[PDB]
């Protein structure tokens, strides 16, 4: 696709999952 | 899953579980990369010592589901294969090196909120994200414990299940077993003097490990799940393919 990796109910409504942040902290270490 | 959680209702929109159509049970894993494309691992296709061969007519796929209790009928589809394509140089009497499948299936489909396909990696991206250290996540219906006897007691979410793993050092997981790994495969997992737990487990493979990238916001398959001595023991990690790696080979076969 083009539009792959865009979750419907999360990236396409601002709306970040629960365990997201545990990823984003683990990148900036 | 091992020591995972609950997914969220939409969580993982590509996840795909490849089923065994009678008596049906579930097999293993798998992800939705286009709306006619499903990839998985070749073991849980063909895996001569146990006599396995599947083809399209034993199997069934189904799409949209995040809860394993009923036939979510609305949002779940169920797509036969027209093809099954295994990686040419699989290695299963070794070391499972290139467990790899692609499954074509039968009509393309129509996407939803439930149902989308995340993206494979490029090479700029697999350079960002690839770093030990770096959390991916693994989800999946498989068992939520490893093992003796029967142990048919809990192990068997009713909901998808999630757990974030961090990326592994390469000599650390070549050094934590006598299995010779090779450069298309990475493994993840918690380290002992981590304290923290979570690894994959029977009938989880196949299925995706994926990674979020922060420069645009998009979600990247970069492993698959593919094997590992028990499910979240001690010193031990679990193995992925590395989708990046086999980019060549997927891309030939779709074109």
């Amino acid at each position: 696709e083009a539009d792959c990796g865009l979750r419907p109910l999360f990236e396409k409504k601002q709306v970040q999952d629960q365990t997201e942040k545990e990823l984003f902290e683990s990148y900036i270490e | 899953i091992v020591e995972g959680q609950d997914a969220e209702v939409g969580l993982s929109p590509w996840q795909v579980m490849l089923f065994r159509k009678s008596p049906q049970e579930l097999l293993c894993g798998a992800s939705l990369i286009s709306d006619r494309w499903v990839l998985t691992a070749a073991h849980c296709l063909l895996y001569p010592p146990w006599d396995k061969n599947f083809t399209v007519d034993d199997l069934l796929v189904r799409i949209g589901k995040h809860s394993r209790t009923r036939y979510e009928r609305k949002v779940e589809k169920i797509s036969m294969l027209d093809k099954i394509y295994i990686h040419p140089r699989y290695n299963w009497k070794e070391n499972l090196d290139r467990d790899i499948a692609l499954l074509k299936l039968k009509r393309p489909i129509e996407l939803s909120d439930y149902i989308h396909p995340v993206c494979l990696p490029d090479k700029q991206t697999a350079a960002k994200l690839l770093h030990a250290g770096f959390k991916g996540r693994v989800t999946g219906w498989g068992n939520r414990r490893e093992t003796w006897t029967t142990s048919v007691a809990e192990v068997q979410p009713s909901v998808l299940q999630v757990v974030n793993l961090p990326l592994v050092e390469r000599p650390v997981c070549k050094a934590s077993t006598r299995i010779r790994i090779t450069d298309n495969m990475f493994c993840a997992g918690y380290k002992p003097g981590e304290g923290k737990r979570g690894d994959a487990c029977e009938g989880d493979s196949g299925g995706p490990f994926v990674m979020k990238s922060p420069y645009n916001n998009r979600w990247y398959q970069m492993g698959i799940v593919s094997w590992g001595e028990g499910c979240d023991r001690d010193g031990k990690y679990g193995f992925y393919t590395h989708v990046f790696r086999l980019k060549k080979w997927i891309q030939k076969v779709i074109d």
